[PDB]
């Protein structure tokens, strides 16, 4: 059976601050709705590829920090 | 780290130190560590002139 | 196939050990012959062999850590990864004492020097750092179970690393 | 399944249909036919599954393949049936001794009617289950009941069109 | 290795789906929920490779014009009888199925089939709507207007099906936009939204024999058949790279790597919805619980490794099926020095499903992938796309207690067998854009899909 | 009775020390005790020679 | 119904001692390792997806959803509802968000979310998140302004341990010093997720602007400067002493049996003492209005919002109000909307299709215990800022009437709305948690309907010139360099 959502789940608050499910419009197609279905401008599909989380790529940006360097500080030759 | 290895197992002949501590086994528990008492300002045994009389 | 048989047969060993008591934790009485080996060789082993051997070790080691000026517990080597690991987390009071004392003790014996008897009356086996190794036991102990159980397999020789588990970049010769 | 052989739509079809009426138009009373071809069978099955994936859809080997593997569910389950009366036919000759004189003769089946209630409920569900091979299940199961009809006196909803 | 059955009774508890086929050959299936709100769509098997090299793009343009009016109403009149009924239609076009679906409440149920018969059977393809249309679908062709998740979308498309119609774009080339007009979309209705090619979808309060009764009403004009379609070969997996090397649109490239899959109908492709969800999804802004150095997934705590930086800004599995086809792969989106170490430990850990799984990462993986499938189907909506899907790919719906039994089988063992036979030693399709030095060549990457060890 | 999240503060590790830490530790106020030579003995006259020659 | 509390009247729960064997038995069976194994081929690998497989299956069993209401003797709150989905969504929600903090506490609601499912008493960081993940487990903390909320989402199944892990966040966590150290992160990361939500981080600059140094107008998230001075483990333990108790906590359940949901709950508190529940300084808000011009060097748009004080969630105005929002509606030009989209809006109709230059114009409404925010949020190019202004100002002077058909259509469309957002359980979750949090009651979807059809012209009117008489909260957001000053606003508004 297809797959309806991507394999990251987002697993933040649907609802936006300070708005609940009577005022935030409707979730299926308001532009703030985070669940919203979307346009497919250029067909149906793409949305298998699609990165989901709203924040832009910060390229190169660490993740792999166990804890050996502070913030700003470049590691030489891993030490 | 550099490749780098610890005993960590399950011995068929030495106990854990959960089950039998090696060292001292008197410590003082306190409610915040501000509370234990400040080694620089507090007074130690009386110094011995002898090393046989040391403690 | 003879390993499909074989897998069967540690599945069901192991599933028949679940939850067995370890053997320290077991209530053991000595067998009438450990008794008897216990009456007769341990006293008279310990009066004339090993309690005289190792109190005269162990009163050598509070000369030579009080002639240091030094703790038992200063003594442990920080190659060791258990003693890293408990390093990272002890409160800044007692790192300071430690590093004075850890330096004072290397300047001593560099100069082959002696501290001066009247700073000598002191217990040197005082266990300050128990607390913190055990944490960082147990630290390590779940990391190693919910995070290396199984030998992983990694590209090789890539980023600077073997790919047969360590973690920091040429850190080894054959990643120079 | 492993392999490198490509075979076209036309190649395709062609082995389905092929194997589909050779199992179909194969005796299956006969038990050392099933013996003897299953596993050939078998490794062309696997062939043609492999080819004919891309085709599960298509308007001409879809249907194939549909009859071809409901031919071999209700194969395997004649079979089944059928080789368990065999085995209750077998117990009962051997029962009569040596010569049919009783020389030697074996215990008997002290719940043989059991059995063919047991046995005709089975012929029962294999005609609900595959109402498209009739055929092949009275060719197998239904005469296996009426060889144990004239041991045992039974009913079951076709045994007045065997001469019962 | 077999550990149980995971089914449980609560999977039985769930709402039949009753399908039906009317005398002019529509299928109509319905699943009662006990909700307040319903959803009422037609979900057609057509789109961009049933349609000419010529005529690709008029699904396209007739979806976005199907709904500004009709012969009977007028667009204004249409939007606002949806407004007032409190519902809104929706509608999208793919390359092998089409929907048109009514979102909506209990009342709106059977107006909203009257609606969406209207605009399907009745459509007035206004000249005026068809040129605002143009512009906009012109502007939309543009690449800068499309977002890079898009564009490798259909480049994997055209480089991996070169020779059949499902390298072909939803939207179409800008020659063919150009030059639609109302003839090209109404022999698309007439050929392509015939009866035996649609399913009417009602999930909601909803009795199916009412459902019926209506969708007999309403579509007993529609076209019963069309011809059958062209018999073809199975589309043929040109292994080739297309890659857009772009060094001024930024740090980040795009890459995305495909093998050959299986069909929707095909025993194994479980097998592959699994392998898609081992391979998971990984954020560096959204890691989640776990963060990426700790986590279970091998090709994320891998990359998260490298460097002391991570060599995957995002990266996602993608698992496409077609009728007579599939893809399976990764896409990743990655700073422009990290694309070596990102492509190859994604594909190291592809070709580790063939050597070295553990049955730990299978069992969290089918776990996840139940989690995922079983949660789309919470609202009417995705209910109904559920079903539409499904019938028109296997031609029934899979129960969730059949998902479950059929996913209890597959193992360790079994994901090994079917990547040993389909993704070892297998040819890849790379597609890119942006800044792509440090992509290698494709035979260069076709080498990482075996192992000197084991 | 005591809330359990104030019953498990006080089992941080940091709340244990050992019997008698404060009374033994040694604080070294320098790592060269008095008696012993340093620059401050060594230190030539100021009326010395040049010793760069040398 | 053996107690009421706030207004509703739940079951009460006793606290019953289980021995741990017992209990042992009914804990969901899973694996975290798999040693050896026995070996079976797949036996439906020849088996097409278009031929049925599964035989026998039992009959269904279909019960009608019913909200169902229990408290346990600590005073902690139970609500669940058994949609008889296969996943279950798991909710803590605690009274103690950022409203509630002093200004020395600056953070520390939001410091709390960031050292959520760290060590607690009877499970390391380690070993919890691993079991999340492990599960098929995901969820997460987010800290609000009025409440702090737990979730997870997971199989029906492994309810017991999800239970188990969220509720060890407030009933005994380990708030050591190295791991409270290692979330510092967090809180660089909160920030830029903000602001990357163009349309929330104006949302926040309206209400720090509506409420100047009060209870709704304390920043959401944490400085990366001072505010870390106090981000301690000891004193996140001092703040979740003054407001996390049992009686401040309501935990819902989404597609999970009540009856388990309350037993095992029951369990995790019967042998612990909750956080005892003292009283706080609870204020209400003080609306100041005013305005703020926020840069982004960026951002070549202009990003405007106008807002207005509303009542709150615990008015009589919170239907009106909401169906005035509706009737406004809105919408941009990034989206194409069809029918019954949106396309028929007041504001769709007299600004999108009016004004090519309008980039996108929408209403907003934010809704609190005691108090909210309404108004209008429209964006475009820099220089059109003069003018985007007076197209916003002129539509705030429409509010005076409303046609028959407008009102019709709104109510229309709102009750669509909420019967949609309805049927998605994250968003039904949500709902219960915060109502009963903000009023200790829960409205129903059908029971709003009820509402929302006894809303009148003279209803809109009434709620409109109520807000209209406040002083508007004006805020720039992007391009500024050609906005209008904040006293053009007031005297434009000054008429009304
Ligand atoms: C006709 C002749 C035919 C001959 C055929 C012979 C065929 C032989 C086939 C052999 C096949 C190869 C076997 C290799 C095994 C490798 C295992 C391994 O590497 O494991 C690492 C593995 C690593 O574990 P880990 O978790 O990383 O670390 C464990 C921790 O350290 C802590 O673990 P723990 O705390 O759980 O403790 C576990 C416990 C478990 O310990 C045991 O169970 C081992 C007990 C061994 C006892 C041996 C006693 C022999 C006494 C002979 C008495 C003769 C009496 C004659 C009487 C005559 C009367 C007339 O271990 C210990 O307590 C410490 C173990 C120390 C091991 C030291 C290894 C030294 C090896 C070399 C010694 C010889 C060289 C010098 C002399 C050469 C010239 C003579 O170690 C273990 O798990 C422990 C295994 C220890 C095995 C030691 C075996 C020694 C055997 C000696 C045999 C001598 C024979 C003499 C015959 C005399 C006849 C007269
Ligand atoms: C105390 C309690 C009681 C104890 C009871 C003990 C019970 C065990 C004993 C009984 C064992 C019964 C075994 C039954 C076997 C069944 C056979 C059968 O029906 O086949 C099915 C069976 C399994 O079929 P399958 O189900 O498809 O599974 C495939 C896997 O093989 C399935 O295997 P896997 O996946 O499980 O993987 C393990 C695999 C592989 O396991 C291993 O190979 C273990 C490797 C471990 C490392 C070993 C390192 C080297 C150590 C050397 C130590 C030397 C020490 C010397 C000491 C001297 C001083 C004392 O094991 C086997 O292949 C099974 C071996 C079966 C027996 C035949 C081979 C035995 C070894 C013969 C060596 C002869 C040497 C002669 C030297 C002459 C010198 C002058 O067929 C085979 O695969 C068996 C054959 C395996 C290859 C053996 C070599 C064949 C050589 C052919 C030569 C052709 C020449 C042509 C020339 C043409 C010129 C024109
Ligand atoms: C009478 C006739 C009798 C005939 C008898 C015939 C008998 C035939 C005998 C045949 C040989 C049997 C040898 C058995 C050894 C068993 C030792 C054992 O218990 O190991 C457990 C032990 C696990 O220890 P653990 O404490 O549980 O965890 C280890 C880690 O701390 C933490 O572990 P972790 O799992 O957390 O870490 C992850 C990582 C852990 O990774 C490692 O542990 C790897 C360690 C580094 C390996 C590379 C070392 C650097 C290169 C050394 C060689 C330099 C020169 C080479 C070229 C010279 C050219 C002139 O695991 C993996 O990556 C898993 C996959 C590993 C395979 C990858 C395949 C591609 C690379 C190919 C190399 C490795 C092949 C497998 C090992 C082969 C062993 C012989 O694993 C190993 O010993 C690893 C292999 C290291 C040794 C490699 C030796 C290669 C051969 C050198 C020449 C030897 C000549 C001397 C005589 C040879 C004959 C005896
Ligand atoms: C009762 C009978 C008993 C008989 C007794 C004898 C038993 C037979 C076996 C004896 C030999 C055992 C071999 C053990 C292999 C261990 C492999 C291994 O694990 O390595 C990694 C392992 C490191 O462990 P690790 O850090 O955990 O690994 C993780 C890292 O990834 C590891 O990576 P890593 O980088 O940190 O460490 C790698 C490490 C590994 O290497 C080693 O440590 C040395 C390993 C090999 C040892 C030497 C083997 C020699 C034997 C073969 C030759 C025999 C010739 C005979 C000919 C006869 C003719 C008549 O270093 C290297 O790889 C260095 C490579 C340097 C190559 C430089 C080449 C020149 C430049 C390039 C080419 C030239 C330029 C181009 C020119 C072009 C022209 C145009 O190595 C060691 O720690 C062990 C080193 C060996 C220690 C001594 C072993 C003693 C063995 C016990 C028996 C001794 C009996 C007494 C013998 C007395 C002799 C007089
Ligand atoms: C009449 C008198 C009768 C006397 C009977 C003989 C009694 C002797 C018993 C002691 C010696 C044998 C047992 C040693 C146990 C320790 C070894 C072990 O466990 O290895 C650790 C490890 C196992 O480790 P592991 O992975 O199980 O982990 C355990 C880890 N610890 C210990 C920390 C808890 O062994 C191996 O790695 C594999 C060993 C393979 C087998 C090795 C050979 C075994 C002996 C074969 C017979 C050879 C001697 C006899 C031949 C004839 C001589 C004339
Ligand atoms: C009687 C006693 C007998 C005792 C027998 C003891 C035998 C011991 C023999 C030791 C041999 C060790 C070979 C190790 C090979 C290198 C390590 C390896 O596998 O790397 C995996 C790694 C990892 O591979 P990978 O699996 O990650 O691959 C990822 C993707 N690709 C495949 C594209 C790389 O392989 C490499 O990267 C290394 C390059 C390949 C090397 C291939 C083998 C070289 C063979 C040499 C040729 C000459 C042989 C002449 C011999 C003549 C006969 C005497
Ligand atoms: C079971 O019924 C049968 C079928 O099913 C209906 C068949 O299909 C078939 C057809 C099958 C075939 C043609 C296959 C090939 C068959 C073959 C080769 C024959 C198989 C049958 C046999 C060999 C018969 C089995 C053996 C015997 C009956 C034993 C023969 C010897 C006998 C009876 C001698 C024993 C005599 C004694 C013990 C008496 C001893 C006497 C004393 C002690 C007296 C002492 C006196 C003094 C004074 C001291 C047969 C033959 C059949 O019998």
């Amino acid at each position: 059976p297809p797959i309806q959502k991507p394999l990251l789940p987002s697993g933040r608050a649907v609802l936006k601050h300070g708005r609940s499910m009577l005022c935030s419009g409707n979730l299926s197609y308001d532009v703030n709705s985070t669940i919203k279905a979307p346009e497919c401008k250029r067909g149906m599909g793409f949305t298998q590829f699609k990165r989901f989380t709203p924040v832009p790529i910060e390229s190169g940006v660490s993740v792999g920090n166990r804890g050996w360097f502070f913030p700003g500080v470049i590691p030489y030759q891993g030490h | 780290h550099r490749p780098t290895t610890v005993k960590m197992i399950d011995s068929w002949r030495t106990e854990p130190s959960s089950e039998k501590p090696m060292w001292y086994n008197r410590f003082d528990q306190v409610d915040h560590i501000s509370q234990h008492p400040d080694p620089e300002k507090t007074e130690k045994y009386p110094p011995v002139d002898d090393t046989r009389k040391l403690m | 196939s003879f390993h499909r048989a074989f897998a069967r047969v540690v599945c069901n060993y192991n599933k028949s050990i679940e939850g067995s008591v370890p053997w320290y934790q077991v209530k053991r009485e000595k067998s009438p012959f450990q008794q008897v080996w216990d009456e007769v060789f341990t006293p008279i082993w310990f009066k004339l062999v090993k309690g005289p051997y190792e109190r005269w070790e162990y009163n050598a080691l509070v000369a030579r850590y009080r002639g240091m000026g030094i703790m038992a517990d200063d003594a442990m080597n920080d190659k060791d990864m258990i003693v890293e690991r408990a390093l990272d987390i002890i409160p800044e009071d007692i790192r300071i004492q430690r590093y004075r004392r850890m330096m004072r003790g290397a300047v001593l014996a560099g100069r082959k020097l002696h501290l001066p008897l009247e700073l000598q009356n002191y217990d040197p086996m005082v266990p300050y750092m128990a607390p913190y190794i055990e944490e960082a036991k147990f630290q390590m102990q779940e990391e190693q179970e919910l995070l290396a159980y199984h030998p992983w397999d990694r590209r090789l020789y890539t980023a600077g690393v073997s790919g047969f588990g360590e973690t920091s970049m040429h850190s080894t010769f054959l990643t120079m | 399944m492993l392999t490198v052989d490509k075979f076209t739509r036309a190649e395709a079809l062609q082995r389905a249909s092929n194997l589909y009426y050779q199992v179909l138009g194969t005796n299956w009373e006969d038990g050392l036919n099933l013996v003897l071809d299953v596993p050939f069978w078998e490794s062309e099955l696997e062939k043609v599954d492999h080819m004919c994936e891309p085709y599960l859809c298509d308007d001409e080997i879809g249907p194939i393949i549909r009859n071809l593997h409901e031919t071999v569910n209700c194969m395997y389950a004649c079979e089944d049936v059928r080789d368990h009366i065999n085995e209750l036919l077998e117990l009962s000759s051997r029962a009569e001794g040596v010569m049919g004189s009783g020389a030697a003769a074996s215990e008997e089946v002290e719940n043989m009617p059991e059995q063919c209630g047991m046995v005709t409920k089975a012929y029962e569900d294999l005609l609900a289950r595959y109402p498209e091979h009739h055929p092949k299940i009275e060719q197998t199961v239904g005469h296996g009941l009426a060889v144990l009809r004239q041991l045992e006196k039974f009913n079951f909803k076709s045994s007045h069109r065997y001469f019962f | 290795y077999y550990w149980g059955s995971t089914v449980t009774t609560e999977m039985h508890n769930v709402s039949p789906t009753q399908v039906t086929r009317l005398p002019n050959g529509m299928r109509v299936a319905t699943q009662f929920s006990y909700t307040d709100s319903a959803t009422v769509g037609l979900w057609i098997d057509a789109g961009a490779r049933y349609e000419t090299k010529e005529s690709n793009g008029t699904a396209h343009f007739l979806e976005r014009v199907l709904y500004l009016g009709t012969k009977n109403r007028s667009r204004d009149q249409l939007e606002t009888e949806v407004e007032n009924l409190g519902a809104n239609l929706n509608s999208y076009t793919g390359r092998e199925q089409t929907a048109f679906y009514a979102k909506t409440t209990k009342d709106g149920i059977l107006p909203c089939i009257d609606i969406l018969a209207d605009c399907i059977l009745n459509p007035k393809l206004d000249g005026d709507e068809i040129e605002k249309e143009r512009v906009r679908i012109t502007q939309d062709l543009q690449a800068v207007n499309q977002s890079y998740e898009e564009l490798l979308y259909d480049k994997v498309h055209t480089a991996c099906y070169r020779d059949c119609s499902l390298g072909q774009t939803v939207i179409g080339p800008e020659e063919n936009v150009a030059t639609i007009k109302r003839d090209h979309m109404v022999n698309y209705l007439y050929n392509n939204f015939t009866a035996d090619r649609m399913v009417l979808v009602a999930v909601g309060p909803v009795d199916h024999a009412q459902i019926v009764k209506e969708a007999e009403k309403k579509f007993a004009n529609i076209r019963p058949t069309a011809g059958p379609r062209m018999l073809e070969e199975k589309p043929y997996f040109c292994a080739s790279e297309l890659v857009y090397r772009n060094d001024d649109m930024g740090p980040t490239a795009h890459i995305a790597i495909a093998y050959e899959g299986v069909p929707w109908r095909s025993p194994d492709y479980i097998t592959f919805m699994l392998m898609n969800a081992i391979i998971g999804s990984y954020d560096k802004k959204n890691e989640g619980l776990v963060p990426g150095l700790q986590s279970a997934n091998r090709i994320t705590q891998t990359g998260a490794t490298r460097m002391d930086v991570g060599c995957f800004d995002y990266y996602t599995g993608f698992n496409i099926a077609y009728k007579d086809t599939g893809l399976f792969g990764f896409y990743i989106a990655t700073d422009e020095v990290a694309v070596e170490h990102a492509v190859g430990d994604l594909m190291f850990g592809v070709t580790s499903f063939s050597y070295s799984l553990t049955e730990e990462e299978v069992m969290k993986a089918k776990r996840e992938l139940k989690t995922n499938f079983f949660s789309g189907l919470d609202n009417t909506t995705g209910v109904a796309e559920d079903i539409g899907r499904q019938i028109l790919a296997y031609g029934r719906r899979l129960s969730p207690a059949e998902f479950v039994e059929r996913l209890d089988q597959i193992d360790s063992q079994e994901v090994q067998r079917v990547a040993w036979n389909r993704l070892h030693d297998a040819e890849i399709t790379m597609t890119g854009v942006g800044p792509l030095h440090g992509l290698l060549q494709l035979w260069d990457l076709r080498r990482q899909t075996w192992w000197w060890r084991y | 009775g005591e809330p359990a999240i104030q019953s498990i503060a006080r089992f941080n590790p940091d709340n244990f020390r050992p019997v008698g830490y404060a009374e033994n530790i040694p604080c070294p106020d320098t790592c060269v005790p008095e008696g012993h030579l340093d620059f401050r003995h060594t230190r030539l006259p100021t009326w010395h020679a040049d010793r760069r020659p040398f | 119904g053996k107690s009421t509390i706030q207004g509703t009247s739940y079951n009460v729960v006793k606290f019953q001692q289980e021995d741990v064997s017992e209990v042992v038995k009914e804990v969901p069976h899973f694996q975290f390792y798999y040693i050896g194994g026995e070996h079976k081929d797949n036996k439906y690998r020849d088996v097409p997806l278009d031929i049925p497989v599964l035989t026998e299956a039992p009959p269904p069993q279909l019960k009608k959803p019913e909200m169902k209401f229990s408290v346990l003797e600590n005073g902690m709150r139970i609500v669940s509802v058994d949609k008889q989905g296969l996943t279950s969504n798991l909710g803590l929600f605690v009274h103690a968000g950022s409203r509630f903090e002093t200004p020395a506490e600056e953070g520390l609601s939001h410091m709390v979310e960031c050292v959520a499912f760290r060590s607690t008493a009877h499970l390391s960081h380690l070993r919890t998140i691993k079991t999340i993940e492990v599960l098929g487990m995901n969820g997460g903390c987010q800290a609000g302004r009025e409440h702090i909320m737990y979730n997870l989402e997971l199989l029906r199944e492994y309810m017991p341990v999800a239970s188990t892990l969220v509720v060890g966040n407030v009933l005994f966590p380990r708030l050591l010093p190295w791991e409270v150290n290692a979330c510092h992160k967090e809180i660089k990361k909160a920030h830029e997720r903000l602001k990357a939500d163009t349309d929330q981080y104006v949302s926040e600059l309206l209400h720090q602007t509506a409420y100047h140094n009060n209870t709704l107008g304390n920043a959401l998230l944490a400085n990366e400067g001072r505010a870390l001075e106090h981000f301690t483990g000891d004193n996140i333990r001092e703040f979740m002493m003054k407001h996390f108790s049992a009686e401040r906590s309501v935990f819902v359940g989404i597609n999970v049996d009540h009856d388990e949901l309350c037993k095992w709950l029951m369990r995790s508190f019967a042998e612990y003492v909750a956080i005892p529940n003292l009283p706080r300084d609870e204020a209400k808000p003080v609306y100041t209005g005013g305005y703020k011009l926020e840069e982004n060097a960026d951002m070549p748009v202009c990003n405007i919002a106008i807002g207005f004080e509303t009542e709150g969630w615990n008015s009589a105005d919170l239907v009106p109000v909401t169906v005035l929002q509706t009737l406004l509606g809105g919408g941009g030009s990034f989206s194409t909307g069809g029918p019954g989209k949106g396309m028929h809006s007041r504001l769709y109709l007299n600004v999108l299709n009016q004004n090519p230059n309008v980039e996108s114009c929408m209403a907003f409404n934010t809704q609190y215990s005691d108090s909210g925010l309404f108004g209008m949020y429209i964006t475009g190019f820099g220089q059109e800022a003069p003018r985007l202004v007076d197209i916003a100002l002129n539509e705030l002077r429409k509010l005076d009437s409303f046609t028959p058909d407008e009102v019709s259509r709104a109510k229309n469309t709102l009750k669509g709305n909420i019967f949609m957002n309805a049927e998605n359980s994250k968003v039904l979750m949500e709902d219960i948690g915060r109502q009963i949090i903000m009023s200790g009651k829960v409205v129903t979807p059908e029971e709003f309907a009820a509402r929302v059809d006894a809303v009148t012209e003279a209803d809109l009117k009434k709620v409109a010139a109520k807000l209209l008489r406040k002083n508007p909260t004006y805020v720039v957001y992007g391009d500024t360099k050609s906005a209008p000053h904040y006293e053009y606003v007031r005297t434009a508004l000054a008429s009304l």
